[PDB]
RNA sequence: UGCCUGGCGGCCGUAGCGCGGUGGUCCCACCUGACCCCAUGCCGAACUCAGAAGUGAAACGCCGUAGCGCCGAUGGUAGUGUGGGGUCUCCCCAUGCGAGAGUAGGGAACUGCCAGGCAA
RNA sequence: GCUCAACGGAUAAAAGGUACUCCGGGGAUAACAGGCUGAUACCGCCCAAGAGUUCAUAUCGACGGCGGUGUUUGGCACCU
RNA sequence: UCCUCCUAAAGAGUAACGGAGGAGCACGAAGGUUGGCUAAUCCUGGUCGGACAUCAGGAGGUUAGUGCAAUGGCAUAAGCC
RNA sequence: GUGAAGAGGGAAACAACCCAGACCGCCAGCUAAGGUCCCAAAGUCAUGGUUAAGUGGGAAACGAUGUGGGAAGGCCCAGAC
């Protein structure tokens, strides 16, 4: 054979879904591009990991020109 | 010989020929050959059954060939163990659902289509059925 | 061209089959600012029928609790390979 | 408001749902009559393993 | 055309204002008059608004479309501001280059109360 | 109160395109010049400033049109959770769920907060 | 400061032969034979373009199709 | 050994000497931030100049680009100054 | 899911297939899968049909006035086949 090589799978994916309650610094959603966006009080990283920047609920959201999926946070 | 010219991959997955088929109504044509069994045809097949209605309906008539295989078939060498890497393409296959209409005739008398038809019809391995363009 | 049907009740994959597999077909009837209405009819006569050419283009008064209703075959679903048809969009 | 159910088959070649199931409605052997207050629950749970228990 | 190329211009500016949770204060200039509103932070609701078009202002000055124009427009919405008891604020620009008739529009603004 | 404009949103194509009209009283647009503030890796084209002779051409807003895009039932079909069954590569039955495409049809948006002008 | 790249790195430092062989084990793993399978092989059959002075099916049969058998070449590694 | 896609059965994970490709770096501007900008590919006209260099307008609108394979992503531009 | 690590009844015999989970005893009864003329427990049981091949009790392409149901379509008293 010629090839016979593969990564390491990368965990990526929606961890915590919407309604779930969350804690300030959460890791939301990790992902590789903005698949998702941050919304109200949602951070994005260097890696695009969309994370909880206060203490509440995880909202997705379906907004925009462009009609995007947001994530948002409610106290 | 009927085959891809340029592919995007060279070796394609098993699969399961499932479900009904898509290309079911008598589009182009008078007259029309369907699949009634299940099946997959070769490359070879296809050729052997086309020469056979050319053949018989002569110069005259129109025929077209619905079906086109693009999913290359790989066979494994004589004398060789298994594993080893995916075996290399051999022929090109068209798998064929129930209610698929293989090749339509025109220009012809309804009689000479369905004799031409049969030796067609005898070429192929799937079990098949004359029918006719009804409108609507 | 007068075909005669009963009133569906029961509709979805099991009733359509248990139907189908008794020489009868759904169809429906639909048009205008009216409501749509299910229709039950027999196989052996609309299979039958639509040998006719006038069968796809006349109209058809389709008979239904005693009222005739006037339509035309809009659509149609034939069974993949059997000769026989599977169901019908009758448009007002 | 109650329901009389009654295990009619056996938990053995099962799914664990289905094993749970029975351990929700409370059936421990086949031909144990249990009686439970009739809910959209209960009647869900019946539902989830009609093939395996009877309603009177 | 121009005036969807100076929104895109903003957008950023106001994509960013509206995260953080902050009232705007936008200006709409124009060849004649200037304009003016502060926001509220949610984004729909005007508190404050004044401009050049107003007779209030209008009057006093000889022309409607200039520095001195656009400083009289920014003392009259700084001075609404804190009678409303609006001071804390942002600068929205709107696409429009912080040069000119803007400038001093938002120097008049801070020289005559509101902080920004 | 309605009729119109300008800024800022919600809603994101039933809201967008093409085609047919229409508006300049104020507003907006081009327009009128360039010691200056600033500007072009050449160019006041752009950005910018100082203006009021002109026009509604272009751009923009509004009204009308189905040529498209877009939305879209009912019924059927495919698929499939569970227990069965067969002639078992593939199907079928009971029961629960139920598409996509296509069809009738709907369809040139719909609203909020301040500001200005006109009929009041 | 390490292609410690055999990349969780045995040493700082290491290639071969044995038919002269030997021990411990394995049917966890090959060679014979058996088994399961039947791509291949052999044996049938289906359609009929042509050959046969004319005339497909006396004898043949292209392009293709469907079976049987376990006589071949194999695959698997289930017994030893 | 490490990265990307499928296989992988709509969260994650998931094998085979299964199917295809890459990496063992690069950069004091290719980072920062501020302030701007908009592409491909054609059409027609134009000196040398021609299909294609540079210019003008019109058409298309992200087929472009993203230091490097593939994936996901970007006009608020993460694109190019 | 079952075996492994689960006996018992059935599938002739048959770890994994169908039924069902053995604490011990009894010369009690009711049922599951599967069965009911004899080997061998229990219907030569009742109603209306079909098969004529020992099919049931291995198999394809393809072949044929085999034989049952149907739903249609070609002609008559000017008398067709
Ligand atoms: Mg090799
Ligand atoms: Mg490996
Ligand atoms: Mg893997
Ligand atoms: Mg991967
Ligand atoms: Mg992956
Ligand atoms: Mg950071
Ligand atoms: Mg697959
Ligand atoms: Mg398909
Ligand atoms: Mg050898
Ligand atoms: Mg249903
Ligand atoms: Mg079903
Ligand atoms: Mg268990
Ligand atoms: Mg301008
Ligand atoms: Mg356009
Ligand atoms: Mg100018
Ligand atoms: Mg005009
Ligand atoms: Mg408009
Ligand atoms: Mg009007
Ligand atoms: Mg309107
Ligand atoms: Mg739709
Ligand atoms: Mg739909
Ligand atoms: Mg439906
Ligand atoms: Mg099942
Ligand atoms: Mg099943
Ligand atoms: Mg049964
Ligand atoms: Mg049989
Ligand atoms: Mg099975
Ligand atoms: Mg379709
Ligand atoms: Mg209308
Ligand atoms: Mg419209
Ligand atoms: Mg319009
Ligand atoms: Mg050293
Ligand atoms: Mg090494
Ligand atoms: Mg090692
Ligand atoms: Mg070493
Ligand atoms: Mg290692
Ligand atoms: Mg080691
Ligand atoms: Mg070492
Ligand atoms: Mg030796
Ligand atoms: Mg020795
Ligand atoms: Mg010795
Ligand atoms: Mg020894
Ligand atoms: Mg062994
Ligand atoms: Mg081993
Ligand atoms: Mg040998
Ligand atoms: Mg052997
Ligand atoms: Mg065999
Ligand atoms: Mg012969
Ligand atoms: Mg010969
Ligand atoms: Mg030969
Ligand atoms: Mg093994
Ligand atoms: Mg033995
Ligand atoms: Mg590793
Ligand atoms: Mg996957
Ligand atoms: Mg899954
Ligand atoms: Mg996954
Ligand atoms: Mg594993
Ligand atoms: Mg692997
Ligand atoms: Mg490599
Ligand atoms: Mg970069
Ligand atoms: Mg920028
Ligand atoms: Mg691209
Ligand atoms: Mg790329
Ligand atoms: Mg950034
Ligand atoms: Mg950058
Ligand atoms: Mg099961
Ligand atoms: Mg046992
Ligand atoms: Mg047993
Ligand atoms: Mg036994
Ligand atoms: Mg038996
Ligand atoms: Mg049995
Ligand atoms: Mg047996
Ligand atoms: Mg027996
Ligand atoms: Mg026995
Ligand atoms: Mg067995
Ligand atoms: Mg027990
Ligand atoms: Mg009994
Ligand atoms: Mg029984
Ligand atoms: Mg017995
Ligand atoms: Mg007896
Ligand atoms: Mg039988
Ligand atoms: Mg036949
Ligand atoms: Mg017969």
């Amino acid at each position: 054979t010629r090839n016979g090589r593969d990564s390491e799978a990368k965990r990526l994916g929606v961890k915590r879904f919407g309604g779930e309650s969350v804690l300030a610094g959460s890791i939301i959603v990790r992902q590789r591009g903005t698949k998702f966006h941050a919304g109200a009080n949602v951070g994005c990283g260097r890696d695009h990991t969309l994370f909880a920047k206060a203490d509440g609920k995880v909202k997705f959201e379906v907004k925009g020109p462009k009609n995007r999926k947001f994530i948002s946070i409610e106290a | 010989m009927l085959q891809p010219k340029r592919t995007k991959f060279r070796k394609m997955h098993k699969g399961r020929n499932r479900g009904l088929a898509q290309g079911t109504d008598v589009s182009f044509g008078s007259f029309g050959l369907k699949a009634v069994g299940r099946g997959r045809l070769t490359a070879r097949q296809i050729e052997a059954a086309r020469r056979a209605m050319t053949r018989a309906v002569k110069r005259q008539g129109k025929i077209w060939i619905r079906v086109f295989p693009d999913k290359p078939i790989t066979e494994k060498p004589l004398a060789v163990r298994m594993g080893k890497g995916k075996g290399n393409v051999e022929y090109w296959v068209a798998l064929i659902q129930p209610g698929k209409v293989l090749y339509e005739m025109d220009g012809v008398p309804e009689e000479l289509a369905r004799e031409a038809f049969k030796l067609a019809a005898a070429k192929l391995p799937i079990k098949t059925t004359f029918v006719t363009k009804t409108v609507m | 061209f007068t075909i005669n049907a009963e009133v569906r009740k029961e509709q979805g994959k099991g009733a359509s089959r248990r139907l189908r597999a008794a020489n009868k077909f759904p169809a429906i009837i639909y048009g205008g600012k009216e409501a749509p209405l299910a229709i039950e009819l027999d196989h052996d006569k609309v299979m039958n029928m639509q040998a006719k050419a006038e069968f796809y283009s006349e109209v058809l008064t389709i008979v239904v609790d005693g009222k005739e209703i006037k339509v035309k075959a809009q659509d149609v679903q034939r069974h993949p390979y059997k000769p026989k048809l599977q169901h019908i969009d009758f448009v007002r | 408001k109650t329901i009389k159910i009654t295990q009619t088959r056996s938990a053995i070649g099962r799914l664990p749902k289905h094993k749970a199931t029975l351990l929700g409605l409370g059936l421990r052997r086949i031909g144990h009559t249990v009686e439970r207050e009739d809910t959209p629950a209960i009647r869900g749970m019946i539902n989830a393993v009609s093939f395996m228990v009877k309603v009177e | 055309d121009k005036k969807s190329a100076r929104i895109r211009r903003a957008t950023r500016a106001r994509r960013k204002l509206q995260e953080l949770g902050a009232t705007r204060l936008v200006v709409h200039r124009t060849p004649r008059h200037i304009y003016a509103q502060v926001i509220a932070p949610n984004g729909s609701e005007v508190l404050v608004a004044a401009s050049t078009v107003e007779k209030a202002i209008a009057e006093q000055l000889k022309y409607t479309g200039n520095k001195d124009a656009a400083a009289a427009v920014g003392k009259a919405v700084a001075e609404r501001a804190l009678e409303k008891g609006i001071k804390d604020v942002s600068f929205d620009r709107s696409g429009f280059q912080y040069h000119g008739r803007v400038q001093a529009l938002a120097d008049a603004a801070r020289e005559a109360g509101l902080q920004f």
